[PDB]
């Protein structure tokens, strides 16, 4: 009966595969799903919710709680970045972990716009006027207020409400970016400086700290699924 | 309205009549009530017999004395009667008899008394032989008791005998005679006579059976087991007694191809 | 219209209650079991029960294949002064426990019977040998036909003779059979016998074993190796799969409780001890 | 000549059909001549165990007396 | 002819698998079906029909007849149970074997209401009041009426209806139950006590036995074939 | 294309199996079927014909003439069979050739009614009446007129109408019976006996012979064919 | 060109219908342009066996006597 | 019992249809009685990151300042 024809590429098990394939248990009565709550329908929801970064990773400070808290200070206005980060939500060491940058990982191409939300941490009455900084790649890295500024900046009020978010727009070369640190596919760079100086009165804790957050927005979206290096499988 | 409460009944079938008091509302083996050969599902092409009232009837065998080291008894219906009148007559004349029954098992003490008979009516009852070297090699003369019927034992003992063997069925108890628990035996059609209520069990079983009509001196279907679930007791006495004795009655019974008479060796 | 995968009666509410009512209170002596749902004996809430019994329906209990039987036979070199190995194996579920007790819960039985082979086979001596691959023959001898005498007689011709050559290595040959009973049901428990012994006749021309019906109901299958004789003997295996496909089951019996014994219900010595000890009063 | 029938699925998220709508069928071709050869339809029965739990001459009512 | 492709699980015997296979026996006339009385549709019918616990299991007593009888007596008034069980209508040798209990083996997972029903198999006369009762797991099996009395009993009374049934709501944590002795799906505490005491007139018999028996409700259900460990077939 | 899977089954060849398969000649031109006289489209007509049953079996008068004349004498009256035969259509030497008999053997299973024929072969003058009987198994064969006479017979007459035609109506336990000598399927027994004496005038003569034929009815018929016994390849 | 056909089947239970209403049938696909390469149909007739058993110049009534 | 479903093709030349026009389909056939067996259809949902990123016991208005 029906004279069929075996194709190149028969009797071939391919991993990520979807044919319909016998049933082991026939009939089994499967048990009725419930309505827990808080489901997921995909990946990327995840990748809008805010984790903070472990900005520090000073072998002093790293792996350990002082790793998230960037701290500032009262010293006289000066114009060097006090904190600094390569656009990479995959590579740089600093967002690599990160939910965001943990599920980077297990791509090859991520795409769309990010966003940073910087929390000050400190003393009710310490104010002050913070820089948040985003320049575009190609073009040497900005380690001055008077460079940075030139590039997208939010220039961030500490007050009331206590945290801001400067969008990094996704202005690109390519649809996607090589989740590795490749460079054609070069990040930018991102980098906090003080527009005035976190002024406090007398008898306050001159020494607070900020805490980062990042998470994409509803643009975003990654493809070509491999394996997180994150963790390894030691024989 | 009146006293017809369940407890009473008074069975008719064939010219004998059965009018027990204390009547535990009885049993229809499996809901299907006993009828006739419908020619949709017949076999053999003659014109069958049907003794009708001549064989219909209650025919009562013979008691069974019930004391405290009593184990149990055994019938094997279709052969059970081979004697009682014309249903032991038309049994023998011809090749095929299909027929139906309605085993009325009678046993009543007084409200000082005690103890419970399981009566299970068993479809298909082979019992096991006695001999741990062959298997199933029990005679017939010895397979078939008739109205006096077997007895279930205590624990099993091994025929050894074999210049010439025994070759009876060693049916232990707890294993209802065909090695399967009795615990779990409230399975088949049945009634337990339990002393303090009722006191008779009455199981109606329609002929059930691979085929529409088959054999009866060869073949056996139904098999009554009684066994005492809860031993008798009655006063700080040795030991009493009490009779249990069955009456059956073969309904809707019909024989095809009429012969020369039957004479088995029965003994 | 009441099937297999429905959803068991919905757990109904019910309140406090003092009625002359008495639902608890049975009486065993009538045999009947009081069908006395949770909601009786309890206040019950109103659970809307998703369970169904789709999977203990009598044709899925029997849903798997089980195995009735393995078969030995072995091709040996041609210089071999024994006669080459063909099995013979009478067809006949009772061979092993498994199958067995499940069918045995019920007195009479209509399956059609679905027959799988997983064939295999090693090299038997030390000898470094080679072998190319054998094929085998499974002829179903059908009761009263004539049963194989030498591995390569005429026998096997097979004119009329329902055969499968199942070549090694492959999937795994499979053969379906509808009821082939005489009666109309296979009678899993004969009671009676097959010749009833006559007064005008010896006590032997006259005799039969208990609970036997006919000489060979199902069948018997004959399995050669049907290449020749081979300087590397290789012996074979051939286990037979039987999965009761379209089944239906009567009058339920209570199932074995002690170790099998031959072809008949019959039960040996010591094997007779089922159950296992426990304190009258310890949970 | 096609045996299409509903599977019975258990409204699992993109099966086809469950908890945002649908049903999920499945095509069947008995292929053999002799019905022995089909595959067990798997859409059997069931019958109330009245046969064998309430077998009476007569009629039970739980709320009732049993030995009446 | 039709180009095909074999896919991964081609030349794959699955025992349990429904394929449509050659016919053997081409034509054969199938010999038409009788109407037999007693057909079954559906074990789970089965597990509705009472079957007689084994509730002594005593060295002395197990295997032989003696092991259905539970035996009460005319003693003064006690606070002990004259009977135990635990719920594990598969696990416990007290049920193992009983219909019920014996198809509860061939599966995986058992659910739905039980119901076990207790017969007075003792003189006419003799009257009382006995307390059967079911506690749900997590909690000291009850070893005092006064304990026991606390979760879900029926005080039972022998008189002219001679027996009782106490159903066992489906009281659990997960939709079925291991039928095998499992911590994590237990199944709680059987127990009958004497509300009274079995009182008796003179030239009676002071030891009356009763007789438990135990089915599943409309409601029960199995699921995930398996092997009965029940019986073994030894080479 | 299309993705198929080989299922448990597969490259099997079944002697009795129906399948296309590819035409070794392709086109070739067959030659149109003319109308011969005397078409056949089921075994069971051939079986619907009589056939002379070799009722002697005798060492001298096997496998010759004399084995189909059954003689019957001008003897005085007596109460014993001038012949015997136990049905079994497919197992007695007396059956097992005949064409009804030799197609038996080619089946497991045959059913419906069987129509013996005998013809009074002998001197015009001769007459006589002859009791030809049967009577169902399970019973001691029938071996007296008086005790064959009780079963099922039709008391024959040699007369004008020179024979006659026993149905041996089908009364059996199962649907159909073996077609080998089982004893559970067993068939039942025939045999004539003189129910007067053939009677003959003077200058007669005195020892006439019988033949016997043997055919089945449109009731018959048979299943699950098998190889006959009847002819054997010796090398 | 489908050649759907009815099986005969013996009434089983789940076989698709039986004993609770219902028919079964099975798909057949001639593949080969040559005939005599299709599955032997099985659907064969049954004629009476009177040109063999009743073969006569004239007609016979059961019931009349033979040799009229 | 055909499950024909649209394809997303990126508008490929000569794929079927494209930047000429056309749509591009592919026929589905469950084979398996049970479910659990037929191919993950892929044509899953995508539901709205608020359960998760805006959860409060008020609304969120972003022109808005946070903490009223």
């Amino acid at each position: 009966g029906l004279p069929v024809m075996n194709t190149p590429g028969s009797n071939q098990y391919l991993t990520a595969d979807n044919f319909q394939s016998p049933c082991a248990l026939p009939e089994f009565d499967v048990t009725p799903p419930i309505d827990i709550p808080g489901e997921v329908k995909n990946m990327m929801e995840l990748a809008e919710i805010d984790t903070m970064i472990p900005f520090d990773l000073s072998a002093t400070k790293k792996n350990t709680m002082e790793m998230y808290r960037v701290r500032l200070s009262d010293k006289p206005h000066t114009d060097d970045p006090i904190l600094c980060l390569s656009l990479s939500p995959a590579s740089d060491p600093r967002l690599s972990h990160t939910m965001l940058g943990e599920i980077l990982n297990y791509y090859t191409h991520w795409a769309g716009s990010l966003k940073f939300t910087f929390l000050f941490c400190g003393s009710m009455m310490a104010t002050g006027k913070l820089l948040v900084s985003y320049a575009p790649p190609g073009a040497d890295p900005p380690k001055k207020r008077k460079e940075a500024m030139l590039g997208t900046h939010v220039i961030w009020d500490i007050g009331l409400q206590s945290s801001c978010t400067m969008v990094v727009p996704w202005i690109s070369n390519t649809t996607y970016r090589q989740t590795i640190d490749d460079s054609f596919t070069e990040g930018g760079y991102i980098s906090v400086f003080y527009q005035t100086r976190i002024v406090v009165p007398l008898s306050t804790p001159r020494e607070m700290d900020i805490l980062g957050f990042v998470s994409a927005c509803n643009d975003f979206s990654v493809r070509l699924l491999r394996d997180t290096t994150h963790i390894e499988q030691k024989a | 309205a009146c006293g017809y409460s369940d407890r009473v009944l008074q069975l008719t079938l064939g010219n004998s009549t059965i009018t027990t008091q204390e009547a535990a509302n009885s049993v229809v083996a499996y809901g299907r009530w006993p009828e006739y050969l419908r020619d949709s599902e017949a076999n053999p092409v003659d014109q069958p017999t049907e003794p009708d009232v001549a064989a219909c009837r209650f025919y009562t065998l013979d008691t069974v004395s019930w004391t405290k080291e009593s184990r149990g008894w055994w019938w094997k219906l279709p052969d059970a009667l081979r004697d009682m009148g014309l249903f032991g007559q038309n049994m023998y004349y011809h090749y095929l008899g299909r027929s139906g029954y309605t085993v009325h098992v009678q046993c009543n003490a007084s409200k000082f008394h005690q103890g419970a008979l399981g009566v299970f009516a068993v479809p298909e009852m082979c019992l096991a032989g006695d001999s741990n070297t062959t298997t199933m090699h029990t005679s017939y003369q010895n397979a078939n008791p008739g109205e006096k019927g077997g007895t279930f034992t205590g624990t099993f003992t091994p025929d050894n005998n074999q210049t010439s063997p025994a070759r009876r069925f060693c049916p232990v108890d707890y294993l209802l005679g065909n090695g399967t628990l009795l615990g779990n035996a409230f399975v088949f059609p049945h009634q337990i006579i339990n002393l303090r209520t009722n006191n008779c069990a009455t199981l109606v079983l329609p002929y059930v059976n691979s085929l529409s009509i088959d054999s009866m001196v060869k073949h056996n279907n139904w098999g009554i087991a009684i066994l005492p679930l809860a031993p008798l007791n009655f006063a700080s006495e040795s030991s009493p007694e009490i009779p249990i004795t069955l009456t059956i009655a073969p309904m809707c019974c019909e024989f095809n191809g009429l012969r020369n008479i039957t004479l088995p060796r029965l003994q | 219209a009441a099937t297999s995968r429905d959803a068991l009666p919905n757990t109904e509410a019910s309140g406090p209650t003092h009625s002359k009512e008495i639902p608890a209170l049975t009486a065993v002596e009538t045999g009947a079991t009081n069908p006395l749902v949770p909601s009786d004996t309890v206040q019950t809430r109103h659970v809307v029960q998703h369970r169904s019994r789709s999977e203990s329906s009598i044709e899925s209990f029997f849903a798997r294949g089980a195995c009735v039987t393995i078969m030995t036979v072995d091709n040996p070199a041609s210089t071999t002064n024994k006669d080459k190995l063909f099995a013979v194996w009478k067809i006949t579920y009772k061979d092993t426990v498994q199958l067995r007790r499940k069918l045995e819960f019920f007195t009479y039985s209509r399956f059609d019977m679905e027959l799988t082979f997983v064939v295999t086979a090693n090299f038997t001596e030390t000898n470094n040998g080679h072998a190319l691959n054998q094929v085998y023959q499974i002829m179903y001898v059908p009761p009263g036909a004539p049963v194989p005498e030498k591995w390569d007689d005429y026998t096997w011709q097979t004119s009329s003779n329902p055969s499968i050559f199942y070549t090694y290595g492959t999937a795994p040959a499979r053969i379906s059979v509808p009821y082939v009973g005489i009666s109309n049901a296979y009678s899993h428990f004969y009671d009676g016998f097959s010749k009833v012994p006559l007064k005008d006749q010896s006590a032997a021309l006259g005799d039969s074993l208990y609970g036997a019906a006919s000489l060979n109901d199902f069948g018997i299958l004959a399995v050669r190796v049907v290449n020749d004789h081979n300087p590397t003997k290789v012996t074979s295996k051939i286990r037979v799969y039987l999965k009761p496909k379209h089944i239906r089951v009567w009058c339920p019996r209570p199932p074995r409780a002690v170790a099998y014994y031959g072809p008949g219900v019959d039960y040996k010595d010591g094997t007779l001890t089922p159950l296992s000890t426990k304190d009258l009063t310890t949970y | 000549g096609a045996q299409v029938s509903s599977q019975k699925v258990g409204a699992h998220e993109n099966s086809n059909r469950a908890y945002g709508g649908s049903t999920i069928n499945y095509t069947t071709i008995n292929y053999y001549r002799d019905s022995a050869s089909n595959a067990a339809s798997k859409q059997d029965f069931s019958q109330d165990p009245s046969k064998f739990t309430e077998p009476i001459k007569d009629v039970l009512i739980k709320t009732a007396p049993m030995l009446n």
